[PDB]
RNA sequence: AAUGCUAAU
RNA sequence: CCGAGGGUAGGGCCCGUGACUGGGGCGAAGUCGUAACAAGGUAGCUGUACCGGAAGGUGCGGCUGGAU
RNA sequence: UGGGAGAGGGUGGUGGAAUUCCCGGAGUAGCGGUGAAAUGCGCAGAUACCGGGAGGAACGCCGAUGGCGAAGGCAGCCACCUGGUCCACCCGUGACGCUGAGGCGCGAAAGCGUGGGGAGCAAACCGGAUUAGAUACCCGGGUAGUCCACGCCCUAAACGAUGCGCGCUAGGUCUCUGGGUCUCCUGGGGGCCGAAGCUAACGCGUUAAGCGCGCCGCCUGGGGAGUACGGCCGCAAGGC
RNA sequence: AGCGCCGGCCAACUCCGUGCCAGCAGCCGCGGUAAUACGGAGGGCGCGAGCGUUACCCGGAUUCACUGGGCGUAAAGGGC
RNA sequence: GCUAGUUGGUGGGGUAAUGGCCCACCAAGGCGACGACGGGUAGCCGGUCUGAGAGGAUGGCCGGCCACAGGGGCACUGAG
RNA sequence: CCUAAGGUAGCGAAAUUCCUUGUCGGGUAAGUUCCGACCUGCACGAAAAGCGUAACGACCGGAGCGCUGUCUCGGCGAGGG
RNA sequence: GCAGUGAACAGGCUCUGGCGACUGUUUACCAAAAACACAGCUCUCUGCGAACUCGUAAGAGGAGGUAUAGGGAGCGACGCU
RNA sequence: GAGCUAGCCCUGGCCAGGGUGAAGCUGGGGUGAGACCCAGUGGAGGCCCGAACCGGUGGGGGAUGCAAACCCCUCGGAUGA
């Protein structure tokens, strides 16, 4: 599972202002580090179709959330996406 | 994984090959080789005894050390994963601590680097070798000695194995690849793990010719020929077989028993394959 | 356990 | 040079027709059985599979638009 | 951020009950089956009983008008990996939302391909009864299949025969699961009876089939017919 | 001075002939020995230099519903 | 799914005149589920018939525009 | 009535059909061969496998086009005899 | 110029059946095929001093292989059976 | 008697030239990640055309032959059983 300490980690190194916990960036990492775990938990075990739905609900939110911020800050956009490797 | 063709000639549509990617040295260890001396099927005397045989591709033999309990208790490193033209499994080369050098059966599951040992106080590992009395009941094994020193005979084959059932006495149960149950005794030796290359039954010759390549002549049915050479020779047009089938020595061919009535090792076989 | 009853109130 | 038209060859689509063959709709009467409507006399229906002159039967699962 | 319940999913192990088979013991004149029988099995020693061993499949009591899931569906127990969802705090962002033609994924059973496995059951098949006949219903056998891995197939009374989201409109009662000021109040599910309203009626009724808005799908008499032709998909069966 | 109609829709009824025949018919339906429905006659109704019939278009058809319909069980919610 | 003078550019020819209208060369474009391309059908309008309206059907005669003159192609003369 | 049981799917005038050049359709001016059907299978039929099948064949059938001394129907010329 | 692979060397094509899947093999000297073989399918034997073959025997082959292996038999890619 | 012929064993040799363009690899596209798609590269095959070489399909000639199996034209295989 993913303990609260590298949540945390997360948390500080994408938020703007210290005591920030729901900006688009953070929720963008959160997400990025579920669906990263998620699809490594999933090329090991294929026959996961109940996970998968999951997964590509996630997939979605985080789809609308980098939509929202590109419509809303290109700079802050293209710096995340950067910095997490999310184009493809 | 065995590799497939497209079709862009008749004969690669349905061949198929190894996938050979678990061979790690392309060329054999220079002091386990020796020459092998081609019979085409003929014994001493010079006449065919086994018919359809020869012409296949120039092969050198492989010294595999089928004794084990001849180094007990010095460990070795698995050096590498070999093909071997002389048996259907891989061979794998052991760098014993010694300094010598030998060949054994490459069991499902070796890999290079690993430790391999015989002996009464081996762990029970894939590729370690000790008497069958000391191996748990229900442990997969290969390569075993029927009477003790006498050298592994059973399960050698790619992808076989045999399983302890239990004890008896001196005597150990295993079945055998064929399913037979059998009596064995409990000093003879065996290896830890099933025989590796399980693959090799899924193999698709494809064509005439790689049968040739192997060493296997034609094989011409006996309805083909004329009476003077089989039973079921002769005939005007096809014919059916007129009699019970046959070999070309006259005895029956389907479901005549051939085994020695009054054989001794018949009081350790308990039940047939 | 036991099938069926055409065609004009 | 282009050029109406004509000729040659190979395609695409459509229409008419054809030995034979498949089912469909219909019928104030025929032959065979009786599957459904009542617990329709083995509750019915249903997807699939195999089988049988025929309606149909059976296997596996599902529904109540059945009972208890 | 702090907590909760759960047959939600995938992988690896392992517990006993029972059926069948084999070995040994003891023992004898039938057992089995039906409406009644017969086939069958059994003195070459069955059935009933005791001990040992092997194997496969399914998990009794708990257990439910119970729970989880988007649907199909999910039930011994243990461990690991993983999805959804609920409550409290009212902390952060700042309309970032709803729906969705095509696309993609999932999708009971049966079925298909390649390997494995196979106790019990059991399409096809064989025999015995029944009957006018009995290609059935009942009985004795019996192969695929049912199980596992991988790959296809993509259908159903896939049903609540009720698309999804949001807001508004008396209550009473039973139950699962949270929080609290634990008489009682306040969330989230699952049922029953009923205001107003609706409906052809049956019935529905804060879990709407009421009052409204947004977006999608579908209908236009019955048969022919989910057929034909064309196209796409599938190894095939066949599907759209 | 003619043409159509006279069972209901739809206005206008009796007698004779026939007997599932001959025939009528837009729908429902009439006719099988006592027919207001067939044929004729008497009478009646509607139009009238016209009166009927066939074909086609709109209406009635809120039966493609924008005005102005629906989908639990009537046809209709896509398996998710 | 369609398109190879096809889509655009440069220069020229031709015309009363713009224009790939036509030609030579350079680039690789243009169109399409808001339905390209293909098949079927059809002269279009003012109007006319119907209808409570909305709508549906229709374009005979009369006025306007287009196309054609045995079936195809072409130019000459000329303000045309 | 008889049998251990009475030939299933598929195919069928067939490299299998005696009557036979069966019959119907096509192809030709004219078709005992050929192709498509029918079923009356003398005497098909499921690993002496049944029914299909892209590609391949100095295999064996049938037809058309191209072109020709094969022929109507022969004539002349060259070289070796 | 009648004519430009100008001489020499260098596929006639198409449509439709049967049989065999295919490349191969065969009656030296009248038969090259539809026959044989073939990859593949199935049955059966064989626990290793294996079965089986040759040999009076010793001894060989099988095989310095071990049931995913070896021998015998029938069918003959593949699809549906 | 295997200096012919059949099979096998050991050790050597030979196969002009041209065509086709499998896998793999690289780069781009595609996706949550993929499966997949495209181009280039690459040089596989009882692959194709064709001499040597190995065969021997059809026809003509030969028939007290050049020859107790030949000659001419044509034809099959030609990196493989
Ligand atoms: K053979
Ligand atoms: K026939
Ligand atoms: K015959
Ligand atoms: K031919
Ligand atoms: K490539
Ligand atoms: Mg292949
Ligand atoms: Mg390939
Ligand atoms: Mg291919
Ligand atoms: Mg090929
Ligand atoms: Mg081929
Ligand atoms: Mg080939
Ligand atoms: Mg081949
Ligand atoms: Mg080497
Ligand atoms: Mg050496
Ligand atoms: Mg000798
Ligand atoms: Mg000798
Ligand atoms: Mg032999
Ligand atoms: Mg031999
Ligand atoms: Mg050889
Ligand atoms: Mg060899
Ligand atoms: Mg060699
Ligand atoms: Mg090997
Ligand atoms: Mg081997
Ligand atoms: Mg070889
Ligand atoms: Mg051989
Ligand atoms: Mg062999
Ligand atoms: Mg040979
Ligand atoms: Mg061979
Ligand atoms: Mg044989
Ligand atoms: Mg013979
Ligand atoms: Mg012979
Ligand atoms: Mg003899
Ligand atoms: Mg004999
Ligand atoms: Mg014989
Ligand atoms: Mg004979
Ligand atoms: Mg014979
Ligand atoms: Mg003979
Ligand atoms: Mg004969
Ligand atoms: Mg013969
Ligand atoms: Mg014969
Ligand atoms: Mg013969
Ligand atoms: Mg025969
Ligand atoms: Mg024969
Ligand atoms: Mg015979
Ligand atoms: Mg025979
Ligand atoms: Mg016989
Ligand atoms: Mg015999
Ligand atoms: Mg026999
Ligand atoms: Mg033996
Ligand atoms: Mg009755
Ligand atoms: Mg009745
Ligand atoms: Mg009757
Ligand atoms: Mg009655
Ligand atoms: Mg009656
Ligand atoms: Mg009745
Ligand atoms: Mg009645
Ligand atoms: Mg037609
Ligand atoms: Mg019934
Ligand atoms: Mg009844
Ligand atoms: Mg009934
Ligand atoms: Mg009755
Ligand atoms: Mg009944
Ligand atoms: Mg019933
Ligand atoms: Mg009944
Ligand atoms: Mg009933
Ligand atoms: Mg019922
Ligand atoms: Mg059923
Ligand atoms: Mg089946
Ligand atoms: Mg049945
Ligand atoms: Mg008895
Ligand atoms: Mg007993
Ligand atoms: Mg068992
Ligand atoms: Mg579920
Ligand atoms: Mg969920
Ligand atoms: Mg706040
Ligand atoms: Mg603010
Ligand atoms: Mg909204
Ligand atoms: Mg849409
Ligand atoms: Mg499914
Ligand atoms: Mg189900
Ligand atoms: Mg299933
Ligand atoms: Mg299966
Ligand atoms: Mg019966
Ligand atoms: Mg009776
Ligand atoms: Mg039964
Ligand atoms: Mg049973
Ligand atoms: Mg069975
Ligand atoms: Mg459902
Ligand atoms: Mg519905
Ligand atoms: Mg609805
Ligand atoms: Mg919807
Ligand atoms: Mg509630
Ligand atoms: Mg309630
Ligand atoms: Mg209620
Ligand atoms: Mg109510
Ligand atoms: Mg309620
Ligand atoms: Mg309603
Ligand atoms: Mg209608
Ligand atoms: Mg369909
Ligand atoms: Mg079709
Ligand atoms: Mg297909
Ligand atoms: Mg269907
Ligand atoms: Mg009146
Ligand atoms: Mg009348
Ligand atoms: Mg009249
Ligand atoms: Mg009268
Ligand atoms: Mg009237
Ligand atoms: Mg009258
Ligand atoms: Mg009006
Ligand atoms: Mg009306
Ligand atoms: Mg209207
Ligand atoms: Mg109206
Ligand atoms: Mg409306
Ligand atoms: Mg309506
Ligand atoms: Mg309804
Ligand atoms: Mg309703
Ligand atoms: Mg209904
Ligand atoms: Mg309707
Ligand atoms: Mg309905
Ligand atoms: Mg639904
Ligand atoms: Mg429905
Ligand atoms: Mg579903
Ligand atoms: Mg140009
Ligand atoms: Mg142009
Ligand atoms: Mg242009
Ligand atoms: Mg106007
Ligand atoms: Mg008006
Ligand atoms: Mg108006
Ligand atoms: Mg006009
Ligand atoms: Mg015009
Ligand atoms: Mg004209
Ligand atoms: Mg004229
Ligand atoms: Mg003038
Ligand atoms: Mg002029
Ligand atoms: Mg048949
Ligand atoms: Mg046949
Ligand atoms: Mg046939
Ligand atoms: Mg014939
Ligand atoms: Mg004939
Ligand atoms: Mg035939
Ligand atoms: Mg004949
Ligand atoms: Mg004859
Ligand atoms: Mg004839
Ligand atoms: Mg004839
Ligand atoms: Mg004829
Ligand atoms: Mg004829
Ligand atoms: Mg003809
Ligand atoms: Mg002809
Ligand atoms: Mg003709
Ligand atoms: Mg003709
Ligand atoms: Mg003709
Ligand atoms: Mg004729
Ligand atoms: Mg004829
Ligand atoms: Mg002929
Ligand atoms: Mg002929
Ligand atoms: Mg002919
Ligand atoms: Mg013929
Ligand atoms: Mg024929
Ligand atoms: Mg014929
Ligand atoms: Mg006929
Ligand atoms: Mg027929
Ligand atoms: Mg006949
Ligand atoms: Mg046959
Ligand atoms: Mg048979
Ligand atoms: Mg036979
Ligand atoms: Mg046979
Ligand atoms: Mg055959
Ligand atoms: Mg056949
Ligand atoms: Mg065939
Ligand atoms: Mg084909
Ligand atoms: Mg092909
Ligand atoms: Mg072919
Ligand atoms: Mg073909
Ligand atoms: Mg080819
Ligand atoms: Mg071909
Ligand atoms: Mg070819
Ligand atoms: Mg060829
Ligand atoms: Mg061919
Ligand atoms: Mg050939
Ligand atoms: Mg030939
Ligand atoms: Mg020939
Ligand atoms: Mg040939
Ligand atoms: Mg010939
Ligand atoms: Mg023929
Ligand atoms: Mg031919
Ligand atoms: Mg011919
Ligand atoms: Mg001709
Ligand atoms: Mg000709
Ligand atoms: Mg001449
Ligand atoms: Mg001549
Ligand atoms: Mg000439
Ligand atoms: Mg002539
Ligand atoms: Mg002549
Ligand atoms: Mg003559
Ligand atoms: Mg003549
Ligand atoms: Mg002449
Ligand atoms: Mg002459
Ligand atoms: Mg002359
Ligand atoms: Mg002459
Ligand atoms: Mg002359
Ligand atoms: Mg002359
Ligand atoms: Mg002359
Ligand atoms: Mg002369
Ligand atoms: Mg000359
Ligand atoms: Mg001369
Ligand atoms: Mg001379
Ligand atoms: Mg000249
Ligand atoms: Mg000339
Ligand atoms: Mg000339
Ligand atoms: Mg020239
Ligand atoms: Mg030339
Ligand atoms: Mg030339
Ligand atoms: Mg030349
Ligand atoms: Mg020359
Ligand atoms: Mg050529
Ligand atoms: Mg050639
Ligand atoms: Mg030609
Ligand atoms: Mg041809
Ligand atoms: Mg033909
Ligand atoms: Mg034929
Ligand atoms: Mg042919
Ligand atoms: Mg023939
Ligand atoms: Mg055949
Ligand atoms: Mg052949
Ligand atoms: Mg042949
Ligand atoms: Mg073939
Ligand atoms: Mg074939
Ligand atoms: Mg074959
Ligand atoms: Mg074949
Ligand atoms: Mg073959
Ligand atoms: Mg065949
Ligand atoms: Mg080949
Ligand atoms: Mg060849
Ligand atoms: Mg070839
Ligand atoms: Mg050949
Ligand atoms: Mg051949
Ligand atoms: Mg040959
Ligand atoms: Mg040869
Ligand atoms: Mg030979
Ligand atoms: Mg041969
Ligand atoms: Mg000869
Ligand atoms: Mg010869
Ligand atoms: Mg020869
Ligand atoms: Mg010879
Ligand atoms: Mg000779
Ligand atoms: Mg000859
Ligand atoms: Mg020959
Ligand atoms: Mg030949
Ligand atoms: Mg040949
Ligand atoms: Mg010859
Ligand atoms: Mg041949
Ligand atoms: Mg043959
Ligand atoms: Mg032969
Ligand atoms: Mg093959
Ligand atoms: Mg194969
Ligand atoms: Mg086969
Ligand atoms: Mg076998
Ligand atoms: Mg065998
Ligand atoms: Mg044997
Ligand atoms: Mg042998
Ligand atoms: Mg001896
Ligand atoms: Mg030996
Ligand atoms: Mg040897
Ligand atoms: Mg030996
Ligand atoms: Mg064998
Ligand atoms: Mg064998
Ligand atoms: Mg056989
Ligand atoms: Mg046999
Ligand atoms: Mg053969
Ligand atoms: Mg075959
Ligand atoms: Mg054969
Ligand atoms: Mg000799
Ligand atoms: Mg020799
Ligand atoms: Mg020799
Ligand atoms: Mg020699
Ligand atoms: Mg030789
Ligand atoms: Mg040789
Ligand atoms: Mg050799
Ligand atoms: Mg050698
Ligand atoms: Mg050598
Ligand atoms: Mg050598
Ligand atoms: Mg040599
Ligand atoms: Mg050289
Ligand atoms: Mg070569
Ligand atoms: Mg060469
Ligand atoms: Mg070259
Ligand atoms: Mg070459
Ligand atoms: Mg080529
Ligand atoms: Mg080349
Ligand atoms: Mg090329
Ligand atoms: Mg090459
Ligand atoms: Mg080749
Ligand atoms: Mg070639
Ligand atoms: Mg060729
Ligand atoms: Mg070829
Ligand atoms: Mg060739
Ligand atoms: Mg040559
Ligand atoms: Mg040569
Ligand atoms: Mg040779
Ligand atoms: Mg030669
Ligand atoms: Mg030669
Ligand atoms: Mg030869
Ligand atoms: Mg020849
Ligand atoms: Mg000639
Ligand atoms: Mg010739
Ligand atoms: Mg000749
Ligand atoms: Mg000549
Ligand atoms: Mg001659
Ligand atoms: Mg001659
Ligand atoms: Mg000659
Ligand atoms: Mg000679
Ligand atoms: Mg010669
Ligand atoms: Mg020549
Ligand atoms: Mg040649
Ligand atoms: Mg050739
Ligand atoms: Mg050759
Ligand atoms: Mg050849
Ligand atoms: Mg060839
Ligand atoms: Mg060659
Ligand atoms: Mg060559
Ligand atoms: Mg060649
Ligand atoms: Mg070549
Ligand atoms: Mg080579
Ligand atoms: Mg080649
Ligand atoms: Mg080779």
């Amino acid at each position: 599972p993913i303990t609260k300490e590298e949540k945390q980690k997360v948390i500080q190194e994408f938020a703007r202002f210290p005591g920030d916990t729901g900006s688009t960036e953070v929720q963008v990492a959160l997400l990025t580090l579920r669906i990263n775990r998620l699809s490594e938990h999933l090329k090991v075990h294929k026959k996961d179709h109940h996970s998968h739905r999951g997964l590509l609900m996630m997939v979605g939110q985080r789809r609308r959330l980098l939509r929202y911020l590109q419509r809303e800050d290109p700079e802050r956009y293209r710096a995340l996406i950067e910095k997490l490797g999310i184009r493809g | 994984a065995v590799k497939k063709f497209k079709p862009y000639t008749p004969s690669r549509r349905f061949m198929t090959v190894a996938d050979f990617s678990e061979i790690t040295k392309t060329e054999p260890e220079k002091s386990l080789v020796k020459p092998l001396k081609k019979t085409g099927g003929r014994n001493n005397q010079g006449r065919i005894t086994v018919r359809f045989r020869g012409g296949g591709h120039k092969r050198l033999y492989r010294i595999i050390d089928f004794k084990r309990w001849d180094k007990v208790g010095i460990p070795a490193k698995v050096a590498a994963i070999e093909y071997d033209p002389n048996r259907s499994a891989r061979i794998a080369l052991l760098h014993y601590v010694d300094g010598e050098k030998r060949y054994i059966i490459a069991p499902d599951g070796l890999q290079v680097g690993q430790q391999v040992v015989a002996g009464p106080d081996a762990p029970i590992q894939v590729g370690n070798a000790l008497p069958l009395r000391f191996i748990p009941v229900g442990t997969v094994v290969h390569a075993v000695e029927l009477e003790p020193k006498k050298g592994a005979k059973l399960a050698r084959a790619a992808g076989t194995s045999a399983q302890i059932q239990g004890r008896e006495g001196d005597y150990v149960i295993l079945r055998l690849p064929s399913g037979e149950l059998r009596k064995v005794h409990g000093e003879c030796y065996a290896t830890v793990g099933a025989v590796g290359n399980a693959d090799h039954k899924n193999i698709v010759l494809g064509k005439a010719g790689r049968s040739r390549w192997l060493g296997r002549r034609p094989h011409v049915r006996g309805a083909a020929m004329n009476p003077v050479d089989h039973p079921h020779g002769g005939g005007e047009g096809r014919a059916p077989r007129g009699r019970p089938p046959a070999s070309p020595w006259g005895w029956q061919t389907k479901g005549l028993k051939t085994r020695k009535r009054r054989k001794p090792s018949s009081r350790f076989i308990i039940a047939r394959r």
